[PDB]
């Protein structure tokens, strides 16, 4: 039947959280009960919401505490209302959330794997500035290095996701007026 | 003589002749459906309608001029008057023309003569007593039952509603219904079918825009794509092509919220790209169009009997010799259509009204000699010329010649010589307040 | 034969034979609402409004010429004078012709005539008492009720708000209301609908604009978005592309203070790139579109019934004869419609008009014979020549062989012979005072 | 004769299935039996659906707990009719469905493959960013890596299929809009 | 007959026909300040 599959796609750790969904429950609405279930795609334990609502439209919350130490990384969401006579579920919805560090604490986050291609890039372009050598060859080792024009094409490749995640991607415009 | 004898690699001839009718009559109902459709959504067959009625009918409609006998002096005005001056008074708005009461004569014309192309025909009945007398209505043709057939034991045929007599003669129709009650024979006299006759042996006529129905369609199903096409080339602008590197994970969760909004109003604005860049090349039909589409045009003109400038304006590349021409051939068409459909219709209704307008004595005259005003001739009205000077120069040499008499120049712009005659009457009148002519 | 019979692989032409009457009503409800929006928004059609306002209206308006009997002694002019003077006199700006008051006849007539383009026909409605009397106020299409529908057990069917009769015959109209109190059944003596025929059996009028409705939307937003495109493709300018090995880190912070202004104001300004660069080549269409326009323009043309150059001002390519055919043809159109509109409202209105004005004594002369003021003509303007020495003389040379009346030659333009007459007497006394010809 | 193979197509496990086919038994109908037998395309033992039903239109149906640990996967649809006096079966139906892993249980499930593919792709770039090599040879031991350029393209393919799935896939656009 | 009817692909001719008269005077107010800005600024309508 209606189905309100609304998680706000991005959800921060920590933080309470809410959809308040609209008809997702409404079949089955006497003996059957309402879900959203939260589950982490690789791992974990899957979470359940319930209702604790007005009668008239249904809210569903989360505390801040309980969510905690979810993990951070990408989480699944389905909806199932289930009645025990019945001996039946029924699933009604589908999505996807993501789940932001916590904001809050710990010890260290860096950037999506973006950032970290593209500083190891300039790392390793700094070393090889210098040194030059295609072959290191030394009594039986040899290491023989990857040709600089492939660096080179790594580094813009990657260069252009960072940009066009931070958001400043469009092409840049100069404009003549005289 | 082993030309078109069947159908190994360029044919399609059938296997056998058969009768024009059965083919005929599925055919008619199947296209009575049809053009009723197209008329309605396409093109150019909303002008050929337009085109027919308005070339076949009339500003001034089809009048009537009877003459009493022989026009020398057996001939008298007197009952003429009588007569043209009763039709035309409720020719006129009035409750009498129809059981309906938003129309007139001049309206039934031409609408019948609508019904006629489109339907290949139509018929009219009359009604004496609700009401004067002999109100004519007309009815819609997908009334008639085609259904009913299978001959009686002591009686003809009876198949597509056609009641045949033993003499195998047209006495009966057999219409639907109003429709609760079905089936009404109805005699032949209330009900006129007027049939523009092609091929005689048929019991209908077939829609005149059969040739060119399949034709418009496709036609206008491409005009409809190409301008559609047309519109997205423009829209699409440039396409910023990539070789193939990038492009990874762009991500999902941005996308649904919005198209990105970029400026470019400003001017000047030289832009550098990333990668690399393409205009997009509209192929929407260009100017190959033009050419295209009047061949294929030509051939639906032909195929419905008009010419084709004034079947769809195109108007272009021609002199004045090429327009005069096609003036000519449609000249003819139109005037062969004009006789038949008053063969029928007026000269049914005339004939019929006028023993009930005599009994009324709607008109004053009497009763026992209807022969002497029997005779009635139904006048059309023609098209004018480009060049007055020289029509009117040879007129005047005609006139010169005792060639052409006087009242033949006036049936040809169908106003006729007695109309012209109290008219230079009025205009002698005129002159006793003023001056007449050097 | 079989050339329609189904939708194989081009077709579309329904499965079976419909009633055109519901199929049109649904139709022209939803084409007021359509037409509403095209001409409000598009382009042509205003244009077609504004033709069909014109050329069918007047200048003149359409004018009032009543003849008592006989126009040879047994016609007289004092009864056509009060008339006619009565009658124009209300049509002036006055407080009877409407229960508003920014309005006059004029007005009323042009208006009815453009509501009965767009909307397919259109009515007006008479009130007496408040106020002289009879006065005329024009109703909105979409007040009438397209719901009501089903018999009553003793009655006709009220479908379409039309209220039928036991003899199916019209007596009431059913519009929604005024809005507040919906449903009035009003008597058809009050409201009189002009309704342009075209196929016989309907209750309505389509807006004859159908046939290239669809054909103009599409054709307006293709002139939107090409003169878009247009503009983006002057204004990128230059693209400055590079090979697949730089740009990077280009820092985002700097991104969104500005977007730089570099100075190319001096003349000279050879310039050094560090890669390479593009110019960018417009493909906004660029002279496709004259030709393309124009194929699918003629189309649209044909189906409105109007010459293309009049319709859209191309005005190009044309020798005069092909003007003079154009107009030939829509001359022809319009005096159709000119019949019609005054078949119907004039008529009616001058009729009704009678008694009360006679009651009233706003016009003097006796009530009892009122047959023989009874008749009434209405006069039409024509349209003018581009040659007039052409015409002058082969009408010279038609007045010399009592082929053409006098009166005629007026007609066409519309003024009439009285008219004529009455301004020879002025002409006259003018000579009294100075000289007259040679 | 007539026959309604209408499974929908993606059934979820331990959920109830029905179909309530319209049509497919009408031939042989006195006697013959009603089957709509599902068999796991890779393993399994094909179970099998009976009647349960109202007389005028059949309603097929399969209960939950019996779903409960049907394989994940790709699984078939055929239909019998079966009379042993006639000592014959008739088979009128064809189709394909794939169970969904059971969204209410279980340890761990990831992606489908293209997501692995695409992050281990991510992830075998980070090392080549640093360290780089085309030939760790030690002693006796060669390793030569994939070429940057060709790893470059895996990404994009894969890239795309994750999006077509997703459906964010149609072509990004840009709208001047002065 | 079906040829303006909806908006599939090819339309937008609203959904229900309207009194012109409510879009008649948003669009004469709205108008009137347009008319004022374009005679000023453009051309061809100050050639009007």
């Amino acid at each position: 039947m209606t189905v309100s599959i609304h998680p706000p796609a991005t959800l921060v750790a920590g933080d309470s959280w809410a959809w308040e969904a609209g008809a997702v429950f409404e079949d089955h609405p006497d003996p059957w009960a309402a879900s959203y279930v939260l589950r982490p795609e690789a791992g974990g334990d899957p979470v359940t919401v319930s209702g604790g609502l007005e009668v008239l439209a249904p809210v569903f919350r989360l505390p801040a505490s309980v969510t905690a130490d979810l993990p951070p990384g990408e989480w699944t969401w389905f909806a199932v209302a289930v009645d025990a006579t019945t001996d039946a579920r029924a699933v009604l919805a589908q999505g996807r959330v993501t789940v932001i560090p916590d904001p809050l604490a710990g010890t260290e986050d860096r950037r999506t794997p973006a950032r970290r291609i593209l500083a190891a890039i300039e790392a390793t372009l700094e070393g090889r500035a210098t040194k030059d050598a295609d072959t290191y060859s030394i009594e039986g080792r040899s290491i023989t290095r990857t040709p600089l024009p492939d660096l080179l094409r790594l580094r813009a490749v990657y260069a252009e996701q960072v940009a066009r995640e931070t958001g400043r991607s469009p092409y840049r415009q100069r404009r003549v007026s005289f | 003589y082993r030309a078109a004898k069947s159908d190994r690699i360029a044919g399609g001839f059938g296997v056998f002749p058969t009768t024009p009718r059965d083919e005929l009559r599925r055919e008619i109902r199947g296209l009575v459906g049809h053009s009723r459709h197209a008329a309605q959504n396409f093109d150019y067959a909303r002008a050929y309608e337009m085109l027919t009625r308005r070339h076949v009918i009339g500003f001034n409609g089809i009048r009537l001029q009877m003459d009493v006998r022989d026009p020398g002096g057996k001939k008298d005005v007197a009952a003429g008057a009588q007569i043209e001056s009763a039709w035309a008074r409720w020719g006129k708005m009035k409750n009498s023309p129809t059981p309906c009461g938003r129309l007139s004569w001049w309206g039934v014309e031409c609408q019948v003569a609508t019904g006629i192309a489109r339907e290949g025909g139509s018929f009219v009945r009359i009604h004496q007593g609700t009401n004067f007398g002999f109100q004519v209505e007309p009815i819609p043709f997908d009334l008639l039952d085609l259904d009913l057939t299978g001959p009686t034991p002591g009686g003809g045929f009876v198949e597509s509603g056609v009641e045949f007599d033993a003499t195998d003669r047209v006495v009966a129709y057999h219409m639907w219904s109003a429709a609760a009650r079905r089936r009404l024979r109805i005699p032949a006299a209330q009900m006129l079918y007027v049939l523009v006759p092609e091929e005689i042996g048929q019991a209908l006529g077939v829609p005149r825009s059969a040739t060119a129905l399949r034709l418009m369609n496709l036609s206008e199903k491409f005009q409809e794509s190409a301008l559609t096409a047309a519109n997205y080339g423009a829209s699409n602008m440039v396409f910023f092509e990539r070789a193939a590197d990038n492009g990874v994970v762009t991500g999902p969760e941005d996308d649904a919220q919005i198209p990105i909004d970029q400026i470019e109003a400003g001017t000047l604005t030289e832009l550098p790209p990333g990668v690399k860049a393409v205009s997009h090349n509209p192929a929407y039909p260009d100017a190959a169009v033009g050419p295209f589409l009047r061949q294929m045009g030509t051939s639906q003109a032909a195929g419905l009997g008009v010419s084709y400038e004034t079947l769809t304006a195109d108007l272009s590349g021609a002199n004045f010799s090429s327009l005069r021409a096609g003036k000519g051939e449609e000249r003819e068409e139109w005037r062969m259509l004009q006789r038949a459909v008053f063969e029928g219709l007026h000269d049914r209704v005339f004939s019929r009204w006028l023993p009930l307008a005599m009994l009324s004595g709607e008109v004053r005259l009497p009763l026992a000699k209807l022969d002497k005003f029997d005779a009635a001739t139904w006048r059309p009205r023609g098209w004018p010329s480009v060049n007055p000077k020289d029509d009117a120069t040879a007129h005047e040499k005609d006139l010169k010649n005792g060639v052409r008499t006087r009242t033949e120049i006036c049936a040809e712009r169908g106003r006729d010589f007695a109309d012209v005659v109290a008219e230079a009457a009025a205009e002698r009148q005129m002159m006793r307040d003023a001056g007449l002519d050097p």
